[PDB]
């Protein structure tokens, strides 16, 4: 069965599944957990970062694609490079040709399409990562799950990556109570915290293992990493 | 249009094609040199699958990249071909734009980049040809010998042997070859590379070239007679025991 | 032999072409989505599997449009419903851009059609994972379509596809013959939500959150629109009221 | 045959995997990061006593502030010391400065997963990928003194200390106790040293074994002879002395 | 995709070995046999035409002996349509060298040439060899008169006398007895004649199924000739020659 | 999109076989028989047309085409495969030869020219080669009357008379015997009429049958006069009439 | 090897596979046509055939207006049928602005099998399942019917029939042209040609038609149409007037 | 025929002291012998503590102040936040600028 | 322009080429050899625009030094000739042509004669005896026409050289510094290095 139609992403199994897409997602779950969650006026991302050795770094796993925007990854670094670059790009083009900020759901459609190409011909390879986009826009603020096989879905809250159902289960419980920590960042960032370490199991998150991002209101994304984010550990 | 990777990765973290490219490497016919104090030497063993030929025309083992080096190479002869045009080529762009001819290993480097550039381009199967290039460097008379192989991988040696039987060779060449004092002679040289090739050879007068190169572009190769004569000294030198 | 199903525009001895076929079954597991056409317009709705409660309700969006007066929306793999979309929309600019006069539904079914029958000549490509239902108001007339992953398309007077295709299609051929004269715009669109509701039972497990949109003559001036607040919740209730 | 570029069951890409294996073939090579610099020290391994074993390249420079060493099939690894370096000449060309370290194993890393038969993304034309890897180390008035473990999957991590190649997994380990925030260059020299040791089938000796280093005052250097012969000694010395 | 029919006619056997160079060359075994013959004051080149009928014109008829300069010319081995794409090749190379320094082409320069193309085939493009071997007589003010030969894997060497096609270890053996290296064009034709009439797979050795040619530098003028006998030649020098 | 099959599809087998050129010639072999003679004032090319319906309209489907006015072609094999044969040598025809010498190229050129087209089709890359074998009859200046036939490999050989397809080893051999250097045009139409009847099964008639010669210029087909050196075509295809007169005699 | 069952390359008895069941592909849809020649008209009798209660019975068709002149019907799966038919549309236009006038139905027919047979020489091109009958009325040759198929194939006829119960129809109307012993429908009015073929169609397969079961067209000097329901109902009713 | 080429005006001055630095221009734009504008900004902050003016034909100094501040912007997305020091945007310019060199930004610029 | 002069006598060739560089107002050197040597028994002269000028000559070089190396051969001057004259056509119908004249020089050991070849930068050849570019043939071809001889000594040669070069030097307008004198015979090239005052 599977090994005479998992060969490319070009071949449809007799079920109609794409297991080189699924063998992709694969590479997620292999992947560091990474939190997302927001109120009405902020957007939070909090990703545990994974380190090789002892003597290794803890792996950046937050990019910020504009001023309004930012991702958190899980999968292949390089893939998400490749994908977040070209957001800073698609942001980037709406900035200078339309003096507009790119619309967070509109980066998320952006995503899916370039994708969706690496999942129809022969040849390519789909992407084997995960991303999750914060964003504040001319709608307020957005968290947006992109999946290799392309697609993208608007929520409230989630995360991606090994055990990363611990953090969701404890997202789509505090759902009421974290929506309404609007006007004050630092109690949505502990949320972040408190779903992060649901999916916590090997250690604990540690200074230079912490690494958090935050966008809203009046807030351009920023990034928070070691010194800076020991008073949410 | 073709571009199909010839040249991959296998389970054990090997690539084949290069892997087998070497295999046809072990096929060709003995190579090997050995660097004097003040010269260095090129010998070469004769097949004999064949014999009737025209040795006037029939290309020779040692060919001459620019006047100051030479490289000779075991495998498929077609290969090598190519190799060597790219090579020629290469230095006279070098002595066009840098207006100074190539040092050895920079001729060196340059073929081993052209193998190993085959080894990881669609299309084409990796050069079945291991080389040793040598000569002097210009203005330099300290000599320079360089091997290559099909993977891109360069190095000098002392002395070295590539082909058929490189293997039984080397070890001549091993506990042969003193560091310390290096064959002080064109003559010692080229005896000492006679020696290691009728350790495969099997009396081959007409099945054994040999080429010496000196600083300042003097490179000549040696006649049946001259070679011949001293293989002759040097079956005397066992006889004699 | 055997094999004929591995490469995708290889014939297979009975004539077929397995890929293809494959295709569909991607489609046939899929969301169900519908379209209902009416005395002056079309109707589209489908269902929207409500995975979690983390889900923004009514963000995101499936029904799709294209150039101002035509509607999309499909079942199957979604990514390859946007593609398809996205040449559809390139391939009404090309057209009004040299005849100046928006599309015909027609004309657009087989742009569509060609571009995804070409899908099935080589094996270099996929054939597309989706079933598409789409249509709109045009010189003359309404006009609803739905295409398969084979290119094949042709009109219909109502149309569904995926999961509860069935439960829909049974809804659907009620309707067509209770109604010789025509459904209207107003009544095809709590009709169309009642045929989502029902199709749901082949998916009863999930919640789901419904869709629908709708062109129309009279009602959108042969625009394309989404149904929105009051005459989306009076659909809603139209349908879990006959649900019971 | 099988895409060039096709992902395992587990999510893994073949041909990337069997890349890290032909590395695991390689000589061992070891880089040591302090606040004095960082070190550089990698295995020679010369397959004849014929062999001058001084034409064995495994240590190269950057640019001043930025050397690296490699293992596994060197070769692969000219074409990417290259690209390094023009990216460092470039970015000085364009902005009159050093670029940092992050950004020039970011710029290698960059051409990683440029393999494919036709991956739909750009033209990624290379047949497979690089079947070496990288211990990129340097400093820059940003973040000081950095060691860089460069892999053909085009990620990069950032270690104190790092192995790579046949002896790694043990001379790993071997890392993970010796290695403090307060390690000198000397203590760090003499530990690369003492490792490679260990994991080399050879007995270390300053022909079969080099060493280097990179400081902001004099930028990468890599030691003579002569200069680790002694270190060798005074390793020696200090590991009968208990 | 495409790669599952892929032959891959260029890669290495486990033994380093180049498969489609072997199997052209097993190939070329079965061919005509080609017989080339250097003497002192000439180079003589004989064929045996493999196939043939009462009816096969052979006036008209060329398929292993052709003409490439004025002073080149070769001997065919192989699939005469493969040989003929070289041929033309190798006819441009020979005029664009005498365009670009007023002077013929030197007999070896032509011949690497055209084994370069060969090589190519070998190591790159993904298409297969070409089923041919020749054997190149020609004439050049360096060398004089030149014996060369060139297969399907693109390596070339030189000789004095050599054959190519079927039972060349049969043939070659002959010429490795009787040859001299002071023989005479007439002693070197003769000799051709006899080794093809004791390789010959047929019945007897008639001059139906022959090719001859020879290059001289008549005495009686002090340029090169190249002259392809006709048939009434062939008769002619065959019953001399003692085979009537 | 885009033709990724860029290597040969057409390979040599351990044996030393190029598989698909031995399949074209199987297919070949299949063919309705079709046959060639060379007279001495002229060459006469022949085929029967198989219709493939009586509902069909047999006119409609020439085996027999003209190449140059003094050229003919006549085939073996899969029709749609001669029929963009012939296409291409007709423009090969002019492009590489009228357009350059102002004049139609000698039949040896033109048929090496469409060996070449056929020899591709068997070492480029994604296509299989050319299920047909062609016999050639044309005259020129300077080499007067001949007949050839190019094979699928590409090989081709001139011939004094011969016959290809289904029945063509017991027609060459029937040519063979009836075959001489002396025979009259007549007299070649003759022995082709009663080849070819020994290989058609059913109705043998001008309406079934597809004969034509290539001998004296037509300056009656030329559509003007003027020119004195333009006396007309060569080639001429005999009419169903022409044809019936002549199996009376029989 | 087995592959030589999957790419357009020749099996060892020298046979194409894929051409073949290209072949059977063009009886998928189970419809079966016929087209006759009358004194001055060309006719085309095709099934229609509509499962569906939800489809718009006036969007399944398989007969199409590839010009002014010429129409061409198709058996085979209507993807392929569209595919065959814009190009054939595309190819008669840009005839007519190169060469100033009407491209001829037996030359497009030639241009289409041409076409055809590329995609079975070459391996990345996969045939169309489907067979193309082109009728019209040429200003030179008068009615003429061309057929071309998956092989590249292709030839004119005096009469023809395409589809499941190919063999009845061709039979029948072969014994018709025994009988006549002229090679097309001796009518005057293109209505009776119609009825001619229609009623033909009936004997040969044995079966009563309604007026949505069938698909007409016609072709005359200048114009080739497709008849209603209506105007071929009116076609029954004469036919039902006779027997 | 068509020129490619205006002038809008305008004069900037920079002058710079021991521990600050400054950049002015009228607000004036001109064309011709009309005023387009009477206040129309033409120094600008472009981040990282860098003043810039590119004064001559309008079009041409915006869109390099447009390229500048863009090139800063990724200057940080590819080089981890680092500050673009008024040493490094020069050069920066002077390659923007050459990159035109046969179509000139025609504009006197200065930061 | 610079001067370029060649005369063929009976063992040799000479060629004879102006040393002074100028640039606008000021000469820039007064002891530039305007020659390359294509093979030891080949050398060629080269006069025209500022850098077209140098890149033609070693271009043409770095190619007949690959030749020799490929082939372990030396081509005979006529072949030199006409691959030089090949590069100028094509050069002069392309988008920017080289505008060089040159002179070559060589000693044929094959024919054992020297020859002479004219080439302006269309690519016109010409075999002669003596042989000139520029303005310089205007004062010198009388001269050489009058005391001319197919059997002339390198020596000849060499007097009526100097006689030309004196004849330029009275009436031609620009100070063109002299001229550098090479000799192409059986044995090579040498220079001259006593025409300052021979």
């Amino acid at each position: 069965f599977r090994n005479n139609y998992d060969g490319d992403t070009v071949t449809f199994s007799p079920t109609g599944r794409l297991f080189q897409v699924e063998y992709a997602l694969e590479a997620i779950k292999q992947g560091s957990v990474t939190v997302g969650l927001r109120s009405n006026t902020h957007a939070v991302l909090v990703a545990l970062k994974r380190n090789a050795d002892e003597l290794s770094s803890y792996q950046k796993k937050i990019i910020k694609c504009d001023e309004h925007m930012g991702l958190s990854l899980a999968g292949l670094a390089p893939d998400a490079r490749v994908l977040s670059n070209y957001l800073r790009q698609q942001c980037n083009y709406s900035s200078l040709v339309f003096n507009r900020k790119l619309a967070v759901e509109r980066a998320g459609h952006l995503l899916c399409d370039k994708a969706q190409k690496n999942t129809q011909s022969y040849g390519g390879r789909p992407y084997g990562v995960g991303l999750l986009i914060i964003g504040y826009d001319k709608s307020g603020a957005h968290l947006l799950e992109f999946q290799p096989s392309g697609n993208v879905t608007e929520l409230y809250g989630t995360a991606i990556g090994a055990r990363s159902q611990g953090a969701k289960t404890y997202l789509e419980r505090t759902l009421d109570t974290f929506i309404k920590i609007d006007g004050n960042p630092d109690e949505l960032i502990k949320a972040g915290v408190e779903a992060i370490s649901q999916s916590l199991r090997d250690e604990s998150l540690t200074v230079d293992n912490l690494s958090i991002a935050i966008v809203g209101k009046d807030t351009p994304f920023t990034i928070y990493d070691g010194e800076a984010v020991a008073k949410y550990i | 249009g073709y571009d199909r990777a010839l040249s991959i990765f296998s389970p054990d973290g090997h690539i084949f094609q290069v892997e087998y490219a070497l295999e046809a490497v072990k096929r060709g016919t003995c190579a090997v040199g050995v660097k004097g104090k003040n010269c260095v030497v090129l010998g070469c063993e004769r097949r004999s699958t064949l014999k009737l030929q025209d040795t006037r025309i029939t290309p020779s083992k040692v060919s001459k990249i620019d006047s100051h080096v030479v490289l000779s190479f075991s495998g498929l002869n077609a290969d090598s071909r190519i190799l060597i045009e790219k090579a020629r080529v290469e230095a006279q762009s070098h002595r066009l734009t840098l207006e100074d001819p190539v040092t050895v290993e920079y001729l060196t480097r340059y073929v081993a980049g052209v193998q190993q550039r085959y080894t990881q381009s669609g299309g084409v199967r990796p050069f079945g040809v291991s080389t040793l290039i040598a000569g002097f460097d210009p203005r330099d008379d300290e000599p320079k010998l360089y091997q290559t192989e099909p993977s891109g991988i360069y190095s000098s040696w002392s002395a070295q042997t590539i082909g058929r039987n490189s293997k039984t060779v080397r070890e001549f060449l091993e506990k042969n070859y003193d560091r310390k004092e290096p064959p002080a002679t064109v003559e010692e040289c080229v005896k000492l590379t006679v020696r290691s090739l009728l350790e495969v050879v099997q009396t081959g007068a007409k099945n054994i070239e040999i080429t010496v190169v000196k600083p300042d572009s003097d490179i000549v190769a040696l006649s049946s007679e001259e070679i011949n004569q001293y293989v002759t000294q040097i079956e005397q030198e066992k006889q004699e025991q | 032999g055997t094999g004929y199903d591995l490469s995708n525009s290889v014939f297979s001895p009975d004539g077929r072409n397995f890929q293809v076929e494959y295709a569909v079954k991607a489609v046939e597991n899929g969301t169900t989505s519908i379209g209902i056409k009416c005395n002056d317009g079309v109707v589209f709705a489908v269902e929207k599997l409500i995975t979690s409660k983390l889900l923004v309700p009514q963000k995101n969006v499936k029904i799709q449009v294209v150039d101002r007066h035509i509607g999309c929306v499909y079942s199957g793999l979604i990514p390859d419903g946007r593609h398809l979309v996205n040449r559809g929309r390139e391939e009404a600019a090309s057209f009004k851009k040299l005849y100046k006069t928006p599309i015909p539904i027609p004309a657009f079914a087989d742009r569509l059609g060609q571009y995804v029958q070409a899908h099935t000549l080589y094996n270099s490509v996929r054939p597309f994972g989706v079933s598409t239902i789409f249509g709109g108001v045009d010189k003359n007339g309404a006009h609803l379509y739905m295409l398969e992953p084979s290119g094949s398309y042709w009109g219909y007077k109502g149309a569904a596809t995926g999961k509860g295709r069935q439960s829909a299609k049974a809804e659907l051929e009620k309707l067509v013959d209770h109604h010789p004269e025509g459904l209207s715009a107003r009544e095809a669109v709590k009709q169309a939500a009642k045929i989502i509701y029902l199709a749901h039972e082949d998916n009863k497990e999930k919640d789901f959150e419904l869709e629908i949109s709708w062109c129309s003559l009279s009602e959108t001036n042969g625009l394309h629109k989404f149904v929105k607040g009051d005459l989306l919740q009076e659909a809603i209730d139209f349908a879990q009221k006959e649900i019971n | 045959d099988r895409g060039v570029s096709t992902f395992s069951p587990e999510g893994r890409l073949f041909q990337v995997e069997y890349s890290l294996e032909a590395i695991k073939l390689g000589s061992t090579a070891i880089g040591i990061a302090t606040k004095e610099g960082v070190v550089l020290g990698v295995e020679k391994r010369a397959t004849s006593p014929l062999l001058e074993s001084d034409s064995i390249e495994k240590i190269v420079e950057i640019d001043r502030h930025i050397g690296c060493a490699m293992s596994g099939l060197t070769a692969d690894a000219r074409s990417m010391i290259e690209h390094a370096r023009t990216a460092a000449v470039t970015h000085n060309l364009y902005y009159d400065e050093d670029i940092n370290v992050e950004s020039l194993t970011q710029s290698v890393c960059d051409l990683a997963l440029r393999f494919g038969e036709g991956a739909s993304g750009e033209e990624r034309l290379m047949s497979r990928p690089f079947g070496v890897a990288l211990l990129i180390a340097g400093h820059d008035a940003d973040d000081g003194y950095q060691l860089f473990h460069a892999e053909p999957s085009g990620t990069f991590y950032r270690y104190n200390a790092k192995a790579i190649g046949s002896g790694s997994e043990g001379a790993q380990a071997e890392l993970l106790n010796e290695w403090h925030s307060s390690l000198t260059l000397k203590e760090a020299e003499l530990l690369v040293l003492k490792i490679l040791k260990q994991v080399m089938e050879e007995k270390l000796d300053e022909n079969n074994a080099q060493l280097s280093c990179i400081t902001k005052q004099d930028g990468f250097k890599i030691y003579d002879n002569e200069k680790t012969a002694e270190l060798i000694k005074e390793l020696k010395e200090k590991e009968a002395a208990e | 995709g495409s790669r599952r029919y892929d032959s891959r006619t260029t890669i290495f056997s486990p033994e380093g070995r180049l498969y489609q160079v072997e199997y052209a060359l097993e190939s070329i075994s079965h061919a005509g046999t080609a017989i080339g013959i250097m003497a002192s004051d000439g180079i003589v080149l004989a064929a045996e035409r493999k196939v043939t009928s009462t009816l096969l014109e052979q006036d008209t008829s060329t398929e292993k002996l052709y003409k490439l300069n004025d002073k080149i010319a070769v001997a065919v081995a192989g699939l005469t349509a493969d040989a003929e794409i070289l041929i033309n090749t190798a006819r441009i190379h020979a005029q664009n060298y005498l365009k670009t320094y007023n002077e013929d082409i030197p007999v070896e320069i032509l011949v690497r040439r055209l084994s370069d193309i060969k090589q190519g085939y070998t190591q790159h493009g993904g298409l297969r060899p070409f089923g041919v071997s020749f054997i190149y007589a020609g004439y050049d003010d360096r060398y004089g008169y030149q014996l060369y030969t060139s297969n399907p894997s693109g390596n070339y060497t030189g000789w004095k006398a050599i054959s190519v096609g079927a039972n060349t270890s049969a043939a070659q053996t002959l010429l490795q007895m009787d040859y001299k290296d002071d023989m005479k064009v007439d002693d070197a034709i003769e000799l051709a004649l006899k080794t093809l009439s004791k390789t010959t797979d047929s019945s007897a050795l008639t001059y139906d199924r022959l090719e001859f040619a020879t290059i001289r530098k008549g005495a009686n003028d002090g340029e090169v000739y190249q002259k392809i006998f006709k048939p009434q030649e062939i008769k002619d020098i065959l019953v001399k020659t003692g085979i009537t | 999109m885009t033709d990724r099959y860029s290597f040969s599809l057409t390979t040599f087998s351990p044996s030393g076989k190029l598989g698909q050129i031995d399949y074209a010639l199987t297919a070949v072999k299949q063919g309705v028989t079709s046959l060639g003679i060379k007279a001495t004032n002229g060459v006469v090319i022949a085929t029967e047309k198989k219709s493939s319906s009586p509902l069909a309209m047999s006119e409609t489907l020439s085996k027999v085409s003209l190449l140059t006015p003094d050229i003919g072609a006549v085939y073996s094999g899969m029709g749609p495969d001669y029929r963009v044969l012939v296409d291409k040598s007709r423009k090969v025809a002019h492009t590489s030869y009228k357009r350059i010498y102002g004049e139609y190229p000698p039949t040896k050129l033109l048929v090496s020219e469409v060996a070449k087209i056929m020899q591709e089709a068997t070492q480029s890359g994604g296509v299989r080669p050319f299920g047909v074998s062609l016999l050639i009859a044309g005259h020129d200046e300077f080499n007067g009357f001949s007949l050839y036939q190019v094979d699928p490999s590409g090989s081709y050989f001139p011939w004094k008379a011969t016959a290809i397809g289904k029945g063509s080893v017991a027609a060459k051999t029937f040519l063979e015997k009836r075959w001489n250097d002396e025979l009259e045009l007549e007299d070649a139409i003759h022995i082709a009429l009663l080849t070819l009847k020994e290989s058609v099964e059913g109705e043998f008639n001008g309406d079934t049958i597809e004969l034509a010669i290539i001998g004296d210029e037509n300056p009656d087909l030329l559509g003007y006069t003027g020119i004195p050196t333009d006396k007309g075509p060569r080639f001429r295809k005999l009419t169903s009439q022409e044809i019936n007169d002549r199996l009376e005699a029989l | 090897a087995g592959y030589d069952r999957h790419i357009t390359i020749f099996s060892p008895e020298g046979r194409l596979y894929q051409v073949e069941y290209a072949f059977k592909a063009t009886n998928q849809t189970n419809i079966n046509s016929l087209a006759v020649r009358g004194k001055d008209c060309t006719v085309v009798i095709s099934q229609k055939k509509v499962p569906d209660k939800l489809l718009d019975p006036t969007t399944v068709s398989y007969i199409f207006c590839i010009s002014r002149t010429i129409g061409m019907v198709v058996n085979g799966p209507i993807p392929d049928a569209r595919n065959a038919a814009l190009r054939a549309k595309a190819e008669a236009a840009e005839f007519r602005y190169k060469y100033g006038y009407d491209m001829p139905c037996d030359v497009l027919a030639k241009r289409m099998a041409n076409l055809s047979q590329i995609y079975t020489q070459r391996a990345y091109m996969r045939p169309l399942g489907v067979i193309l009958t082109f009728v019209s009325v040429d200003e030179e040759l008068g009615p003429s019917i061309y057929k071309t198929d998956p092989a590249g194939y292709y030839v004119g006829y005096k009469a023809t029939a395409t589809g499941p119960k190919q063999q009845e129809i061709t039979t029948n109307l072969e014994n018709h042209f025994k009988k006549s012993k002229i090679d097309h429908i001796n009518e005057e009015s293109w209505e009776k040609v119609v009825e001619f073929a229609i009623t033909h169609m009936i004997d040969a397969l044995g079966t009563e038609f309604s007026k949505n079961d069938l698909e007409v067209g016609v072709a005359t000097k200048d114009k080739f149409f497709t008849l209603s329901a209506e105007n071929i109902e009116e076609r029954l009713v004469a036919i039902a007037e006779q027997d | 025929q068509f020129n490619p080429y205006g002038d809008n005006g305008g004069t900037i001055l920079g002058i710079a002291g021991e521990d600050f630095a400054v950049l002015a221009g009228d607000t004036r734009n001109i064309t011709d012998y009309s005023i387009n504008s009477r206040y129309e900004p033409k120094v600008f902050d472009c981040g990282d503590n860098i003043v810039m003016s590119a004064n001559g034909f309008a079009a041409d100094g915006d869109a390099l102040v447009k390229r500048f501040k863009n090139s800063v912007k990724w200057y940080h997305f590819d080089h981890n936040d680092k500050k673009l020091s008024i040493n490094s945007a020069a050069r920066n310019i002077q390659h923007l600028l050459y990159g035109k060199r046969f179509f000139p930004y025609y504009v006197h610029t200065i930061i | 322009m610079d001067i370029i002069l060649g005369i063929r006598v009976q063992d040799s060739v000479i060629l004879a080429s102006s040393k002074a560089v100028t640039r606008g107002i000021s000469v820039l050197k007064d002891s530039d050899d305007k020659t390359r040597q294509l093979s030891p028994h080949t050398l060629m002269s080269f006069a025209g625009e500022a850098g077209d000028t140098v890149q033609f000559a070693e271009y043409i070089q770095a190619n007949i030094q690959l030749y020799s190396i490929r082939e372990d051969y030396e081509l005979s001057p006529q072949a030199v000739s006409s691959f030089v004259r090949q590069e100028l056509a094509k050069s002069i119908r392309s988008r920017r042509p080289y505008q060089v004249n040159v002179l070559i020089g060589g000693y044929d050991k094959k024919k054992n004669k020297p020859e002479l070849y004219q080439i302006d930068y269309l690519g016109t050849k010409v075999e002669l005896p003596y042989g000139a570019h520029g303005y310089s043939g205007f004062y010198t071809f009388s001269l050489l026409d009058h005391h001319y001889r197919p059997d002339m000594t390198t020596e000849e040669g060499l007097d009526l050289l100097k006689l030309c070069v004196q004849e330029l030097e009275k009436r031609m307008p620009m100070d063109f510094k002299g001229v550098i004198v090479k000799i192409v015979d059986k044995d090579g090239i040498r220079q001259v290095d006593d025409f300052q005052a021979q």
